C-alpha cells in the first residue's frame, strides 16, 4: 500500500496546488459581498399586500414576478404576501473554505431567510409558500435594482433570474460581473437564495410520501424542495462541525468535485433529462453521514483518521458496493449514528432523521444506477496496483461528447406544440394527478420517456440516459419564467435524444422474449401484450414453452434497437415523432457486406461466414492427419486472419481475387533428428514433405485442387514454398512446414555473421518469428479474447479499412492495426467498453490521436473481464521500453512499442515502419477528431473522415485494372467454381499491390510508396481503381556528391555533384505500370 | 491452458527392452528413472500451456503428445506403452456461452393462436 | 544545414546510413556540450548504417 | 546540364531519352560507366556500371552495344554481366553463412572488346556534351500483366521435383564425405590425434565450437588471531 500510496499523495498535492484557487479573488468578492450585505440592511420592507396589490406593485415596476406553475390567482388567494428583513447567510465551497480555481467559473451562494412571524402553520399547501417566496424574491430584487441604480455599480454588473440547479419550483437571484468592485476576472457568481428557518413545518408532514396539495399521491419533490428550503443552514452547520472533527475534509471535497466534474456529473437537477443532482453539496453530506456511522451494524466505517486517498476509498467503495435505491437505504442525524437498512424506497435514499429529510430526491433511477457503475469502475481502476490510473481517473474529461460517453444515440423530433395541443399530440394524458405526481410537463414526459424504453428494451441495454436538446436555466428579470417556442412546441427543448449503454451479447437477439401463458392472463403478461398491441404474439419453441413475445427482423444496416425504440416510440408515446440515428446507418452502410445469401438481413454479430470456413477447414485437417507420411503429422495450426476475425470483408466461397483469399497454416511435423543442417537443404526437405502431401492428396481426395506458390517474403530465404489447398466449399489456405532447426538455423547465422551485418540479419529473423512462431499465440488469444468481446471484430473490420482507404495498410501490418484496435477495449478506461461500432470506432481514433508515441508505450492486458500482466512483468515491459527509447531517443528506427504477454519485446509487429507514414497516421487521427470537435457529428464528416486526402504527395499515380473485381471478391452493389486453370486463376489475380512492393524494395532508399490493399471495397463501383501516392525524402530530393553506392537515380548538377532525376523516376514508374497506368500528377 | 482452464494430467511410461536383449528384466535406474520424469513434466507442461483447451482435445486424441514425449527419452533409455493415463479438470474460467457456440460451429416459433 | 533535432530526424530518415548526416548531428551535439548524447548518437548510426558502406564505418 | 560529360572522379555520364508518355507532358536517364580492376579471374574485362535502368539484362546490354559499334564503327562483344540485384534480395547468403549496390558490372570477350566500347561511350559523353539529340533511346522489356501473371505463375511440379532430387543427393553426398572425413582417425603430421566425440559431423562444427582453506596454516591462523584481536 505505501508505494501507491506515496505516488498517488504527492499526485494529489500537485493536483491540488495546481488548481488552487486566488486569495485576491477571495477578499475581492469578500468585500463585494459585504457591500452587498450592507445593501441588504439598505432595503427596506413590504407589508401585507394581496394579489391585486402586488399585481399593481409589479405591474408599474419592470421587475415582473417570477411566479411558479401554476400561477395564484385571485379566487384563491385569501391570504396575502408580505416581506421583511430576512436572516442572511452564505453557502457554498467557499462556505466549506474548500473553493477552487474554476476556469468556466463557480458561484458562491448566500441564503435569505423568510420570518416566522411572517408565516403561518397554514402555508406550505397548495404553493401557498411557493408563492409567498416569488413574490418575496421580486421584491427583493426590484429594491436590489433600485438600491444598484443608487450605487451606480450597473455598468459591469450582470443580474439574472435563475433556478436553484434548474428548479423551477426554486427561482433563485444569480449574479455576474463583466469587464472597485469588478470581481469579473474572479470568474465567480453570486446566488441569492430564498429559504425558510429550521422547524417551521412539520418534516413528517412534509415528508415525501406525504401529500401537500390537495385536489391521494405523494408529493415529492414539493416536499423536498420546500424543506430543503427550511432546514439549508443546519446541514451547514453540521458540515462545518464535521469539518473541525476530521482533518482532511476539503481535500477529500475537492477529490469529489474534481472527479465528478470530470465525469459530467453535478448538484444539477436530474429529474428532466438532465444528467446530475450528485454534486458537492450532498457529497460533503454523504462524507459527513459515513463518518458519523453507515454500516448496517450501524457502525463507524469512516473514521476521522483516515488522509484523503483513504476517504476516498471509502466513500467511493461505498457507493459501489452499497445500494441507496432498490432495496436498500441510509439512515443518519445531524444533531444518532448512521445506519444502513436493507429497505429501498425505488429511489436513493439517504434520510436524516434529525430533519426527516431524503437528501437525494435529485435522482433518477437510471442516474444513481450509473453512478454505481463509475463507483465501480473507481474501484477497479484504484485498486489496481500494476498499472497506474492517476491521469486516467482525474486529468480527463469523459462528458466531452455524447457518442464517446456512451454506445448509441437518437435524436427524436417531437412536434408537441401547447398545453391543449398535448391531449391531441400526446398519447398519454397530463391531468390533475399526472400534475401533482409531476409538476412540471417537462418532467413528466422525462419519467413518461425512461419508463417506455427502459420497458421496451430491459436486457437489451445496460444503461439509459435522456437528454432534452433545448433545456435552459436562465431567463431575464422582465419575465415570469423561460419562454421559448421552437421545436414544435411551447417547452424548454428543441428535441430529444435517448443515450444507451447497450449489452452486446443481449442486443441482437431476434426475439424480445416475455411471460409465459395460462387460460387465465395474468397481470404481467396481461399488461405485456396491452404495451406491445399489435406486435404481441403468442408462439411455441422447442422445449415446448407457451410465452407471449415478439419477433422482429434482423438488418445489416440497423440495430434491433433502432427497430424497437422505433415503434415503441411511435405508438405509445407519439404518432408524429420523429426517430434517427443516420450515423450509425451510415457506418453499417459502409461496413462491407458481402456477396453471400440473406446478406442484407445478416447482422453484424454474425459470423457464419467464419464458421463455414472453419467448418471447411476441418474436413481438410481431418483429411490430413489421416494422410501417411514418412514422419507423423504433430499438428496443425491455423493462422489465418479470418480464423481470427479480422479479415476486412467475410470469407466467400470461390471469391479467390480477395488478398486474404489464401488463409495460412502452419503445419508442424513431429520431431527427427534427421534433419538437413544447412538452410536451403532444410527448405527443399520441407518442400518434399509438402510435394509428397500434394501427391497423395491428388491420388486419394481428387475433389480438392492443388498447387505450389513460391514465397520469399522472409528476407534472403529464396526457397520458401506454400502448398495452396483449393477445397470444394470454395476456400483456399496454404501450407508451410516448421522446425525447430529453422529456429536453431536462424539464430546460428546471427551468430556466424559479422557485426555490421549484424543488424540486419537480426532484422530477419525478427520478421521470420513474427511470421512463424509468435503469430500462433497471437491469433489464439485474440480470438478467445474477441468471444468474450464481440463488437471487436466489427470494429477492427471497419478500421482496417479505413487505413485502407487513407492507403497505409501497405506499410501498418495486420497484426499491428488489430493490436491498436483491440486497444480500448482490453483498457476501457475511463469509459465503458464499446458496444456499438460508432462507439468502438470513435474510441480507436481518440487513442491513437491523443497517442504520443514518443513518450509513451503500449502494454496489453489481453484479458477477459472480470493471466494478468504481474508487476514484475510490468517493470520488465518498461525497462524494456526505457532502454530501447534511450537507445533511440527519436524514434526513427522504430516508432510504436507495443507489449503483451504474447510479446514481451514489444517489436515484433511495429519495426520498418517509416517515421513519414507514422506521424501521418497521428496527424490524420488529428485531423479527424478535431473535425468532429468542430462540425459536429453528421454523415457528412463521416464522409469526409472516410475519404482520403491525397494531399502532400509529391505524386500520384491512377491506375485501373482491366477487370471488374468486385464481384468476384464477393462483396454486394458471382463465381461459383474454380477455373480449370490455376494459370487463370492467377490471371485473374490483383497485381498492384505486388507491384507496389517490388518498387518500394527498388527504390526504399529514395522513394516512399503507398497503394490501395483492397479493390474490391475502394476501388470505386466496377472496384478497378488504385492509386499509389509517392513521396521523396529530403535530402536525395536534394544533393549529395556522387560516390560509388548512390542507392538511387539522378541528374548530375556538376563533375562530383549530383541531383536526383524526378521524371527518369516517374517514366520507369509508368513502364513498370505500362498496361495498368492511366493518369500521373507531378506535385 | 491458456483458457484459464486449470488442468491435471498424469502419464505413465514402461521400460522396454532392446532388440539384442539377453538379460531377462528391463529396469531402469533411479537416476533415468527422475531424468525421464523431469523430460515428461516439461514436455507435458510446454504442451498444455502453449496450448488451448479445444487445442488440447485436439492434440490428445491422436495420441501425439505421447508421440513428442517417445521422441524426447528416446536417448535416455527405450520405453514403451507411453501414455497420458489422465486427465483431470480442476477450475474453470467464467462461463461463455459464446464460446461454447463457437466451439460447437436464433430461432423463432410457429405462431399458435 | 541541420540545426534542430527535427530537422537531424528528417535528413536521418530521408538516408539513415548518411554518415555525413550523423556526423554532422555529432558535431552540433558535441557543440551544445552533450557528450554521452553524442556517443549514444552514434551508437544508433553504427547501428542503422548499411553493411555495405564500409568507408562510412 | 549540357556541359557536364563526365565526372572528375573519371566516370562517364551515358543518358537515355525515354518515350512522351501519355500522361506526361524527352527524359535522359544518366548512367555512369569505368573499367574494372580486380584481381579475379571472371572479374576481369569489365566495366562497372552506374545507375543502371530497371532490369537491365544481357538482351538490353547487347541491344546498346549493337548501338554504340554501329554508330561508332567499333567492335564489341559482351559476354555477361554481374551483380544485376537491382530490387536487394542476395546482399547475403545465408547457405553458406551457416555451412556495390544499384550497380553491375559487365564482362566482355577481350580488352580489344572493352577498349572500343570505351572509346564509343566516350563519343557518347561527347554526344551528350554537344548534341542531346544523336543519343540512344532507352527500351524496357515492359513490365506488364503478362511477365507479372509469370510472376503469380502456379509453380512446375516437374521443375521442383527435379531440383529438389538433385539437390537432396547432392548434398547427402557432402554431408557423408563431411561424416567418414570427421570420423576418420585424423592424425597430425608429428603424433597427435584428434577426439572427436559420437554423432558429430563437421570440422567446421568443430572450430565454431572453439576449494581453498581459511584456517589451516601458521600465516593463516596466525592472520586470523591478529585481525580479531
Amino acid at each position: 500500500e505505501l508505494f501507491k500510496s506515496n505516488i498517488f499523495k504527492l499526485q494529489i498535492d500537485e493536483l491540488l496546488e495546481q488548481v488552487k484557487l486566488k486569495q485576491k479573488h477571495v477578499l475581492k468578492v469578500e468585500k463585494f459581498l459585504h457591500k452587498l450585505y450592507d445593501i441588504l440592511q439598505e432595503i427596506p420592507d413590504w407589508e401585507e399586500k394581496s394579489l391585486a396589490e402586488v399585481d399593481s406593485f409589479f405591474k408599474n415596476k419592470i421587475v415582473s414576478v417570477p411566479f411558479v406553475d401554476p400561477k395564484p390567482i385571485p379566487q384563491n388567494t385569501n391570504y396575502k404576501f408580505n416581506y421583511k428583513k430576512p436572516d442572511i447567510s452564505l453557502i457554498g465551497s467557499f462556505a466549506l473554505k474548500a473553493g477552487i480555481y474554476q476556469p468556466n467559473g463557480s458561484s458562491i451562494d448566500t441564503l435569505l431567510t423568510m420570518p416566522k412571524e411572517l408565516f403561518e402553520k397554514k402555508d406550505f399547501l397548495n404553493f401557498r409558500c411557493l408563492h409567498k417566496r416569488s413574490v418575496y424574491l421580486a421584491y427583493l430584487t426590484h429594491h436590489l435594482l433600485i438600491l444598484l441604480k443608487k450605487d451606480k455599480l450597473d455598468s459591469f454588473l450582470q443580474l439574472e433570474y435563475s433556478y436553484f440547479d434548474n428548479d423551477p419550483l426554486l427561482p433563485i437571484l444569480r449574479i455576474s460581473c463583466s469587464k472597485d468592485y469588478n470581481f469579473y476576472k474572479t470568474r465567480f457568481s453570486i446566488n441569492l437564495l430564498i429559504g425558510f428557518p429550521y422547524k417551521v413545518f412539520e418534516p413528517k408532514k412534509l415528508l415525501p410520501n406525504r401529500n401537500c396539495i390537495r385536489i391521494l399521491p405523494a408529493t415529492p419533490l414539493y416536499n423536498f424542495s420546500v424543506l430543503s428550503s427550511s432546514t439549508h443552514e443546519n446541514y451547514l452547520k453540521y458540515l462545518y462541525k464535521t469539518k473541525k472533527q476530521t482533518e482532511s475534509f476539503v481535500e477529500a471535497t475537492v477529490l469529489g468535485r474534481l472527479w465528478l466534474q470530470q465525469r459530467g456529473f453535478s448538484s444539477n437537477m436530474s429529474h428532466s433529462g438532465s444528467l446530475g443532482g450528485f454534486g458537492t453539496f450532498e457529497f460533503t453530506i454523504l462524507m459527513a453521514a459515513l463518518l458519523n456511522g453507515g454500516g448496517i451494524n450501524s457502525n463507524k466505517i469512516l473514521l476521522h483518521g483516515f488522509s484523503s486517498y483513504q476517504l476516498f476509498k471509502g466513500v467511493i467503495k461505498y457507493l459501489a458496493t452499497m445500494d441507496l435505491c432498490h432495496d436498500g437505504h441510509l439512515q443518519f442525524h445531524s444533531n444518532p449514528a448512521s445506519k444502513y437498512i436493507d429497505e429501498g424506497f425505488q429511489t436513493p435514499t439517504l434520510f436524516d432523521k434529525s430533519t426527516k429529510v431524503n437528501i437525494l430526491t435529485k435522482m433518477t433511477v437510471s442516474s444513481y444506477q450509473i453512478l454505481k457503475e463509475y463507483a465501480g469502475e473507481t474501484l477497479r481502476m484504484l485498486n489496481n496496483v500494476v498499472q497506474d490510473q492517476f491521469s486516467n481517473i482525474f486529468l480527463t474529461n469523459i462528458s466531452r461528447f455524447d457518442n464517446l460517453k456512451y454506445d448509441l444515440c437518437y435524436d427524436v423530433q417531437l412536434p408537441l406544440g401547447k398545453y391543449n395541443n398535448l391531449e391531441t399530440s400526446l398519447a398519454a394524458t397530463f391531468g390533475s394527478m399526472e400534475r401533482v405526481k409531476f409538476i412540471t410537463l417537462e418532467n413528466f414526459l422525462a419519467h413518461k420517456i425512461t419508463n417506455v424504453a427502459r420497458y421496451a428494451l430491459g436486457d437489451r441495454i445496460k444503461y439509459i440516459q435522456i437528454e432534452m436538446v433545448g433545456q435552459k436555466s436562465d431567463f431575464p428579470i422582465t419575465k415570469r419564467k423561460v419562454y421559448s417556442n421552437t421545436g414544435g412546441n411551447h417547452f424548454n427543448f428543441d428535441f430529444v435524444r435517448v443515450k444507451l449503454i447497450v449489452n452486446p451479447s443481449e442486443c441482437d437477439k431476434l426475439v424480445t422474449k416475455g411471460p409465459a401463458h395460462s387460460e387465465t392472463m395474468s397481470t404481467e403478461a396481461a399488461v405485456f401484450k396491452n404495451f406491445w398491441g399489435i406486435k404481441s404474439s403468442l408462439r411455441r419453441f422447442k422445449d415446448g414453452s407457451i410465452t407471449h413475445c415478439c419477433v422482429w427482423s434482423t438488418s445489416s444496416s440497423e440495430p434491433i434497437i433502432s427497430s424497437i425504440v422505433n415503434f415503441a416510440l411511435q405508438k405509445h408515446v407519439s404518432k408524429k415523432a420523429q426517430i434517427s440515428n443516420e450515423t450509425i446507418k451510415k457506418f453499417h452502410n459502409f461496413l462491407p457486406l458481402p456477396n453471400l445469401p440473406s446478406s442484407a438481413k445478416t447482422s453484424v454479430l454474425n459470423l457464419s461466414s467464419f464458421f463455414n470456413l472453419k467448418k471447411s477447414f476441418d474436413d481438410l485437417y481431418k483429411i490430413i492427419f489421416q494422410m501417411k507420411l514418412p514422419l507423423s503429422v504433430k499438428s496443425i495450426l491455423p493462422v489465418g486472419s479470418a480464423f481470427r476475425y479480422t479479415s476486412l470483408c467475410q470469407p466467400v466461397p470461390f471469391a479467390y481475387s480477395d488478398p486474404d483469399f489464401f488463409q495460412d497454416v502452419i503445419l508442424e511435423f513431429e520431431t527427427s533428428p534427421k534433419w538437413p543442417d544447412e538452410i536451403t537443404s532444410l527448405e527443399k526437405a520441407k518442400t518434399a514433405f509438402l510435394l509428397k502431401i500434394q501427391e497423395e492428396l491428388s491420388a486419394n481426395s481428387s475433389t480438392y485442387r492443388s498447387f505450389f506458390s513460391r514465397d520469399e517474403s522472409i528476407p534472403y530465404n529464396l526457397e520458401i514454398v506454400t502448398l495452396n489447398i483449393l477445397t470444394p466449399e470454395g476456400y483456399g489456405f496454404k501450407f508451410r512446414v516448421l522446425t525447430e532447426r529453422d529456429e536453431i538455423l536462424y539464430l546460428r547465422a546471427i551468430a556466424n555473421a559479422r557485426n555490421e551485418l549484424k543488424p540486419e540479419l537480426e532484422a530477419t529473423f525478427l520478421k521470420f518469428t513474427a511470421k512463424y512462431l509468435a503469430s500462433v499465440r497471437h491469433t489464439r488469444t485474440l480470438e478467445n479474447i474477441s468471444h468474450s468481446y464481440q463488437f471487436y471484430s466489427p470494429v477492427v473490420r471497419l478500421f482496417k479499412r479505413w487505413l485502407d482507404t487513407h492507403l497505409l495498410l501497405g506499410h501498418i501490418t495486420d497484426e499491428l492495426a488489430e493490436l491498436i484496435a483491440i486497444k480500448p477495449f482490453v483498457d476501457p478506461a475511463p469509459y465503458f467498453i464499446p458496444g456499438s461500432l460508432e462507439n468502438g470506432f470513435l474510441k480507436v481514433l481518440k487513442f491513437i490521436s491523443q497517442w504520443n508515441w514518443k513518450d509513451d508505450p503500449l502494454i496489453l492486458d489481453l484479458v477477459k473481464p472480470e493471466e494478468r500482466l504481474t508487476l514484475a512483468q510490468y517493470k520488465g515491459i518498461q525497462m524494456n521500453f526505457t532502454n530501447l527509447r534511450n537507445s533511440d531517443p527519436n524514434g526513427t528506427h522504430l516508432q510504436f512499442f507495443v507489449a503483451s504477454k504474447n510479446d514481451p519485446s514489444g517489436i515484433l509487429y511495429s519495426s520498418g515502419i517509416p517515421l513519414p507514414i507514422a506521424t501521418r497516421l497521428t496527424a490524420l487521427a488529428k485531423v479527424a477528431v478535431n473535425l468532429l470537435q468542430t462540425h459536429g457529428l453528421n454523415q457528412q464528416t463521416i464522409n469526409l473522415l472516410f475519404t482520403p486526402g491525397l494531399k502532400d504527395y509529391d505524386f500520384v499515380v491512377d491506375l485501373r485494372t482491366p477487370i471488374g473485381l468486385k464481384s468476384s471478391c464477393g462483396i454486394l452493389s458471382a463465381p461459383s467454381n474454380f477455373p480449370e486453370n490455376l494459370n487463370d486463376l492467377s490471371e485473374k489475380m490483383d497485381p498492384t499491390y505486388q507491384l507496389v512492393k517490388y518498387l518500394n524494395l527498388k527504390y526504399k532508399n529514395s522513394l516512399i510508396l503507398s497503394s490501395r490493399k483492397y479493390i474490391g471495397v475502394n476501388g470505386g463501383e466496377k472496384g478497378d481503381k488504385n492509386v499509389i501516392t509517392g513521396l521523396i525524402k529530403p535530402l536525395f530530393k536534394g544533393a549529395h556528391k556522387f560516390r560509388v553506392n548512390l542507392d538511387c537515380n539522378v541528374k548530375p548538377v556538376d563533375d562530383e555533384n549530383v541531383i536526383l532525376n524526378k521524371e527518369a523516376i516517374f517514366h520507369e514508374i509508368a513502364a513498370f505500370g505500362n498496361d495498368m497506368v492511366i493518369n500521373f500528377e507531378t506535385d | 491452458t491458456s483458457d484459464d482452464y486449470v488442468l491435471r494430467i498424469f502419464a505413465i511410461a514402461f521400460t522396454r527392452k532392446q532388440a539384442n536383449q539377453v538379460k531377462r528384466h528391463s529396469y531402469a535406474q533411479s537416476s533415468h528413472i527422475r531424468a525421464i520424469r523431469k523430460v515428461i513434466s516439461e514436455i507435458l507442461t510446454k504442451e498444455v500451456q502453449g496450448s488451448t483447451l479445444a487445442q488440447l482435445t485436439s492434440k490428445l486424441i491422436p495420441e501425439v503428445i505421447n508421440k513428442e514425449i517417445e521422441n524426447a527419452t528416446k536417448d535416455i533409455f527405450p520405453l514403451q506403452n507411453i501414455h497420458v493415463r489422465k486427465v483431470k479438470l480442476l477450475k474453470q474460467p467464467k462461463f461463455d456461452v459464446g464460446a461454447l457456440m463457437a466451439l460447437h460451429g436464433e430461432e423463432k416459433g410457429k405462431k399458435v393462436t | 544545414a541541420p540545426e534542430s533535432v527535427a530537422d537531424f530526424e528528417r535528413l536521418l530518415i530521408g538516408n539513415p546510413n548518411s554518415s555525413v548526416v550523423w556526423m554532422n548531428y555529432m558535431a552540433f551535439q558535441l557543440q551544445l556540450s552533450e557528450i554521452e548524447k553524442a556517443r549514444e548518437l552514434a551508437e544508433r548510426a553504427l547501428k542503422t548504417i548499411n553493411f555495405r558502406e564500409e568507408a562510412e564505418k | 546540364i549540357e556541359d557536364i560529360s563526365a565526372m572528375k572522379n573519371g566516370f562517364i555520364v551515358v543518358p537515355f531519352k525515354l518515350p512522351d508518355h501519355k500522361a506526361l507532358p524527352a527524359s535522359l536517364h544518366f548512367m555512369f560507366a569505368k573499367r574494372h580492376q580486380s584481381s579475379n579471374s571472371n572479374e576481369s574485362d569489365c566495366l562497372f556500371l552506374v545507375n543502371l535502368p530497371l532490369l537491365s539484362n544481357i538482351e538490353h546490354m547487347k541491344k546498346f552495344v549493337g548501338q554504340l559499334c554501329g554508330k561508332y564503327d567499333t567492335v564489341s562483344h559482351v559476354e555477361e554481366l554481374l551483380y544485376n540485384d537491382e530490387f536487394g534480395l542476395h546482399e547475403v547468403d545465408l547457405s553458406a553463412l551457416t555451412s556495390p549496390r544499384n550497380t553491375a558490372l559487365l564482362k566482355f570477350v577481350d580488352a580489344a572488346s572493352i577498349n572500343n566500347c570505351w572509346n564509343a561511350l566516350k563519343k557518347y559523353s561527347n554526344l551528350h556534351a554537344k548534341h542531346p539529340n544523336e543519343l540512344f533511346e532507352w527500351t524496357y522489356t515492359t513490365p506488364s500483366f503478362t511477365t507479372f501473371v509469370n510472376f503469380y505463375k502456379p509453380l512446375d511440379i516437374d521443375y521442383l521435383k527435379e531440383d529438389i532430387h538433385t539437390h537432396m543427393a547432392i548434398f547427402e553426398q557432402r554431408e557423408a564425405q563431411a561424416q567418414e572425413d570427421v570420423q576418420s582417425s585424423i592424425v597430425d603430421e608429428d603424433g597427435f590425434t584428434l577426439v572427436v566425440g559420437k554423432n558429430t559431423k563437421s570440422l567446421n562444427s568443430i572450430r565454431k565450437k572453439i576449494k581453498a582453506k581459511k584456517d589451516f596454516y601458521r600465516f593463516q591462523v596466525r592472520e586470523r588471531k591478529k585481525q580479531e584481536i
